[PDB]
DNA sequence: GTGTGTTTTTTTTTTTTTTT
DNA sequence: CACAC
């Protein structure tokens, strides 16, 4: 048999109290939800965001005259998902009747119901039938309780304090909960059916079956009126046009670093979203989702197999991520600071010297704009160095600040097929392909192999990588800006032996970068000592020795690839003649150096001093390429190859 | 049209007066085309001229362009329809088509097999249905609606036998029916059609005996230029029928027009437990490639009789690039090659670019490559997109044992273009020896021996050692490659 | 009403072995 | 184990 129990809810009263509170609230037009209703009957809306603070200061405001509340935003967050569906039958009972001549050419459900309505009248004279969900063109979802601040967040309130996959304990299933984590695996958009909409043979009868159990039997049998009476025994034909069907996507959520006690794995949770929340969400999302928590059951024969052992997942309801006026303010950053010296330094406050390689890593930044063929956009820069000089630490600074920027090692890209077995999806990403309107940051380019050496090779005179896993021959953008921080083997870099002998990199594909630059660190009595003073505030302070301009936002940049992208600085003809003059004389000095060979001049070094005097430009207002801007762009490439001849 | 209140009869007398008495005129002012003026082109009833061609032709299938029912008055809520209700509205459709075909045929006088029209079926292929929708987008309230979808495929299954209309056999008297298949269900009889034996359970299915259909399904990645930078393309299920089966090759870029359509997936296989997922397709329609002559000869000889032909056909081979001149000449004379004598001898030219590194010189296979028709771009030490040779490998689906062939073999005739031929592994490099020998390769593994020939034209590119080569060192200290090969 | 049928897996990771 | 064949 089956026992009963007593629990102090009462559902009828708190259903009647949530009528009063959707007809009679009104935020500090008519009632908002009214008006929020009359737009969903305009067809304007679909998306019910029940805000938990509208029914805190509702029951605030009725606590002061008659207390005529149960707590019901207390009362809600211990079983959601009946209150989803009270709400849904609120809805419905007061939907308003449009109030806007919206066009019915596709009102195939609307058609089904006038059918049907029709049919049956016709013989109820004598001479619910449709599901409430199914009549229903709108989705509810629940917007999660603000700070309080007050004494009410007495430890109450689970869904305003964040949590983590390790504090979602069994006891809070059923419960309106609320996780801090970042995605790893989203899966792609579904139709789940939500009513299936059989119509019979003869007997013309449409029989619905409403269905949450993520897998149903079809009925095919005509237990109509009609046809059990006349014993024709219909089968029923599931009709896509009648049923119902919803979006849905299914996440996985890992939790964030932090929230890890040492000596732990990360763990992860599965999210259904569904209706309009769908592709809300992507695997590089760091969110604070509000969801009900649910035990997704093992229905089937694996329930008999496994036992009261259940799986969960959360059925999300709120999604809250965490990552011309701002025009006008880079003007006045760029009238106020000189952004080729301050921008400089703010990109590596922390390091010191090398300010020329800072400036170089604005230009990248920056970027030409030649897209048009006949080439290139991308700068791409090596940083060879020295062991021990911050390489990395410029690299991973590059990456917080660059859009789209990702750091990786060149021992760790590439891509993968079919990781999962279960779904066998198709084209799984990489590293490269991660920062297609970005920036790699590849650090230890010296320890990277073959594949990983022609794979970047062909993205870098392609800005696209390909694979070829059963002669597909797919290919995946990326137009990648390629950095580089190899190091030279056997330690530090040696002076009197070459620099293409110094790391273990084909000549070929460094001659194809834009630019290089030798940065190696000499024992000195000052620069280390300035250095160790740097590093000594920074200890003390957690912050950087401030003697200069120190802007933060990386915005600025955006702004100025953003404005100067359609301006596209028009070459001179004046900059193609002198540009022209200073590729013969660089020549001509390469062969009369003929000491190392490097140092040749190629008409690669031509289009690298074209897409760099494009993005200085690019910086620059528009059409700034001129003498001075080819000056500015000769002297920095005579200084990289110089630093290549450093002492 | 249950489910719409939607009168038949109406919707096909619209398009039988859209047939006839629609001129492509209406087409030209519904777009404001300002070149009007064309009066043969638009004026005359370009349905009729179809028609017209349709007979004289003897196809089946009709490319509609969708704004033809804007153009025309009566049918804008057929078009509306038509977005809404593909399925009723194309059968409707290619019946009138029929009718309208049948009637012309009576009308004109033109004498033909009435059978052989009725009999035969007509396919319409509505194309430009609507925007460039985004497969990204494919909300679930398009399920039953027609859809224009942009991208390349991945890949294409083999032709699958749909059974159409099944094939019973009375297996105690030999009576033969047949019973029509609708939604891929079985009428099966209750008992024996024949009135003499009328025997239930007596019926056998004939599988072979039956009809068959062929459906393809096609995976279709969205195109890359359309697809957000941060995510992969997704993937898609085509579904062919009937017609269009191996109109498009693997790695296709088309525009694609269907009814999109889902179906649950069963649970378990023994059971009728529906999975909750609803596989999603898309049911096609129409496909567009969006990527000899009298003339041509006359061209030929006028080329040919020009002096500086050669001169000509050289600057045409990199007009791009200069200088060169020679190189040209004998690129040039490598596409046309010498005859292929038979009685072995070669009857092509191999040519290898050795020098210090130079852009010009992939610029130039570049060119080359999509000079010629035949042959294929590789590189040699890479290989990434061609193996560069013929072997043997495990499909992973079904697991078998299949032979993809080499960047050598199918460039018969034209020419296989190599870059990086001095890094190439020496296992290729021996597999070039081999097709440039002997002119075919031979493969003997896995129980499986066999010769291939190749007969192709090599136009290889080779990076020097160091910085540069050097003109005081000879070729074969600097480009790093067996003399035998060079030679 | 007697008796069935699932759910149900071969990845990644070690260790060996032949070439390379 | 138990609901579906
Ligand atoms: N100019 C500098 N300013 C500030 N910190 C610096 C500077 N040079 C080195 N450092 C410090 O040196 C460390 C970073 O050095 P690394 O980048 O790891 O050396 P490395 O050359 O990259 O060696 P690897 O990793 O083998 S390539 C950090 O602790 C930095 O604070
Ligand atoms: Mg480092
Ligand atoms: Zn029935
Ligand atoms: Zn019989």
């Amino acid at each position: 048999a089956l026992p009963s129990i007593q629990l102090p809810v009462d559902y009828n009263n708190l259903f009647n109290e949530i009528t009063d509170f959707l007809v009679t609230f009104k935020q500090d037009k008519g009632p908002k939800y009214m008006a929020m209703l009359q737009k969903v009957a305009n067809r304007e809306l679909n998306s019910v965001i029940i805000d938990l603070d509208d029914i805190l200061q509702y029951q605030n405001e009725k606590f002061l005259q008659g207390t005529q509340a149960d707590d019901l935003v207390s009362a809600i967050q211990q079983n959601a998902n009946h209150f989803t569906e009270l709400f849904c039958r609120a809805i419905d009972n007061n939907m308003p009747l449009p109030t806007k001549e919206i066009d019915y050419k596709d009102d195939v459900l609307d058609v089904i119901l006038n059918q049907r309505r029709l049919r049956n009248e016709r013989m109820l004279s004598d001479r619910e039938l449709f599901p409430p969900n199914l009549t229903r063109r709108y989705f509810l979802y629940f917007k999660p309780l603000s700070q309080n601040c007050a004494r009410r967040y007495r430890k109450k309130a689970i869904s305003s304090k964040p949590l983590s996959v390790r504090q979602i304990k069994g006891d809070f299933l059923g419960q309106l909960i609320t996780v801090r984590g970042i995605i790893t695996r989203v899966s792609d958009v579904k139709p789940a059916v939500e009513v299936i909409a059989y119509t019979c043979d003869q007997c013309g009868y449409e029989v619905f079956q409403e269905v949450n159990s993520r897998t149903f039997t079809p009925l095919s049998e005509c237990t109509s009126e009609e046809c059990s009476q006349n014993q024709t025994k219909g089968q029923l034909f599931m009709s896509t046009r009648a049923s119902k069907f919803s979006a849905f996507q299914e996440c996985k959520i890992q939790e964030l670093s932090q929230q890890v006690p040492v000596g732990h794995i990360p763990r992860s949770l599965n999210i259904h979203v569904n209706g309009t929340l769908v592709r809300s969400l992507s695997p590089g999302d760091i969110v604070d989702v509000t969801g009900i928590f649910l035990p997704a059951p093992y229905t089937g024969f694996k329930a008999l197999k496994a036992g009261l052992l259940t799986e969960t997942y959360l059925e999300a309801q709120f999604v809250r991520q965490h990552k011309s006026d701002v025009e006008e303010r880079v003007m006045e950053l760029i009238t106020s600071g000189d952004v080729y010296n301050r921008l400089a330094k703010s990109i590596a406050p922390e390091i010191y010297g090398n300010l020329d390689v800072k400036k170089a890593l604005l230009l990248l930044l920056v970027g030409g704009v030649d897209k048009r063929v006949g080439i290139r956009g991308d700068i791409n820069v090596c940083l060879m160095g020295d062991p021990g000089v911050a390489k990395s630490q410029l690299l991973k600074a590059i990456c917080k600040i660059s859009p789209r920027g990702v750091y990786t090692t060149g021992k760790g890209t590439a891509a993968v097929m079919k990781d999962p077995v279960t779904d066998e999806m198709i084209l799984e990403g990489g590293a490269l392909v991660l920062a297609d309107n970005g920036i790699c940051c590849i650090d230890e380019f010296d320890k990277m192999d073959e594949s990983d050496r022609t794979a970047i090779h062909e993205v870098m005179e392609q800005q696209t990588i390909s694979i070829s896993k059963a002669g597909i021959n797919t290919t995946l953008n990326a137009r990648t800006s390629i950095l580089a921080a190899a190091n030279p083997l056997y330690g530090r870099y040696n002076p009197r032996l070459s620099p293409l002998d110094n790391i273990n990199l084909p000549a070929a594909l460094l001659s194809r970068f834009d630019i290089l630059f030798l940065m190696l660190d000499i024992p000195s009595r000052d620069d280390d000592e300035k250095l160790a003073e740097h590093v000594t505030y920074v200890h003390m302070h957690n912050k950087q020795p401030d003697l200069d301009f120190t802007p933060v936002e990386p915005s600025k940049m955006r702004e100025y690839i953003a404005y100067a992208k359609t301006k596209r600085p028009v070459m001179s003809e004046a900059v193609n003649d002198y540009v022209v003059q200073a590729y013969i004389r660089l020549r001509q000095d390469s062969k009369r150096e003929m000491k190392f060979s490097f140092g040749q001049a190629t008409p690669r070094t031509l289009l690298g001093i074209i897409r760099l005097s494009q993005a200085l430009a690019k910086l620059r207002l528009a059409d700034m390429v001129d003498i001075d801007d080819v000056e500015e762009a000769l002297r920095l490439v005579r200084v990289s190859k110089e630093s290549l001849y450093q002492e | 049209i249950w489910g719409t209140n939607v009168s038949i009869q109406e919707c096909t007398t619209n398009f039988r007066n859209f047939l006839m008495s629609f001129k492509y005129k209406f087409r030209k002012i519904l777009d404001e085309r300002e070149e009007f003026i064309n009066n043969t082109t638009d004026e005359e009833l370009y349905y009729i001229k179809q028609l017209n061609e349709m007979r004289e032709l003897g196809t089946s299938n009709l490319n509609l362009d969708a704004r033809n029912l804007l153009a025309y008055k009566q049918t804008e809520d057929l078009y509306h329809q038509l977005l809404n209700y593909p399925q009723e509205v194309i059968s409707i459709m290619d019946q009138t088509i029929k009718d309208c075909m049948v009637s012309l045929i009576v009308d004109n006088n033109l004498d033909y097999d009435l059978d052989e029209i009725e009999t035969k079926f007509y396919k319409v292929r509505p194309y430009n249905v609507g925007s460039c929708k985004g497969m990204r987008e494919l909300n679930p309230n398009d399920i039953d609606k027609l859809i224009n979808l942009k991208g390349l495929v991945l890949r294409s299954t083999p032709v699958i036998p749909d059974m159409k209309v099944a094939f019973f056999k009375c297996n105690v008297c030999d009576h033969t029916m047949a019973v029509e298949i609708d939604r891929g269900v079985i009428q099966e009889p209750a008992r024996c059609e024949r009135i003499d034996c009328n025997e239930p359970n007596s019926m056998s299915l004939i599988h072979n005996r039956c009809s068959f259909a062929d459906k393809q399904v096609i995976k279709l990645q969205e195109t890359p230029d359309f697809v957000p930078d941060g995510q992969t393309p997704h993937s898609i299920s085509l579904c062919v029928y009937d017609e269009l089966v191996d109109s498009c090759r693997a790695g296709d870029r088309i525009e694609v027009t269907g009814t999109f359509r889902s179906i649950p997936i069963r649970a378990n296989s023994r059971q009728r437990v529906l999975k909750s997922l609803y596989k999603t397709y898309v049911d096609v329609v129409h496909v567009k490639k969006v990527s000899i002559t009298d003339q041509d000869l006359a061209k030929i000889r006028e080329v040919a009789a020009r002096e500086d032909l050669y001169s000509l056909l050289a600057r045409s081979i990199a007009p791009s690039i200069y200088e060169l001149e020679d190189v040209k000449k004998g690129i040039l004379l490598q596409l046309f090659g010498g005859t292929n004598k038979t009685f072995r001898y070669r009857g092509d030219i191999n040519i290898l670019l050795c020098g210090d590194p130079s852009t010009s010189k992939s610029q130039i296979l570049q060119y080359v490559h999509k000079i010629t028709p035949r042959g294929v771009y590789t590189s040699g030490k890479g290989s990434s997109a061609v193996g560069l040779t013929a072997y043997i490998t495990r499909d992973v689906d079904t697991k078998q044992l299949v032979l993809e062939s080499g960047a050598l073999v199918l460039s018969d005739g034209g020419v296989c273009c190599i870059d990086e031929f001095d890094k190439m592994s020496d296992s290729t490099r021996s597999v070039l020896h081999e097709v440039m020998e002997q002119q075919t390769i031979s493969i003997a593994k896995a129980g499986i021996i066999t010769t291939l020939n190749a007969r192709s034209s090599i136009l290889a590119s080779a990076n020097p050692i160091g910085s540069r080569y050097n003109p005081n060192l000879p070729v074969t200290e600097n480009i790093d490659l067996p003399p035998p090969l060079l030679s």
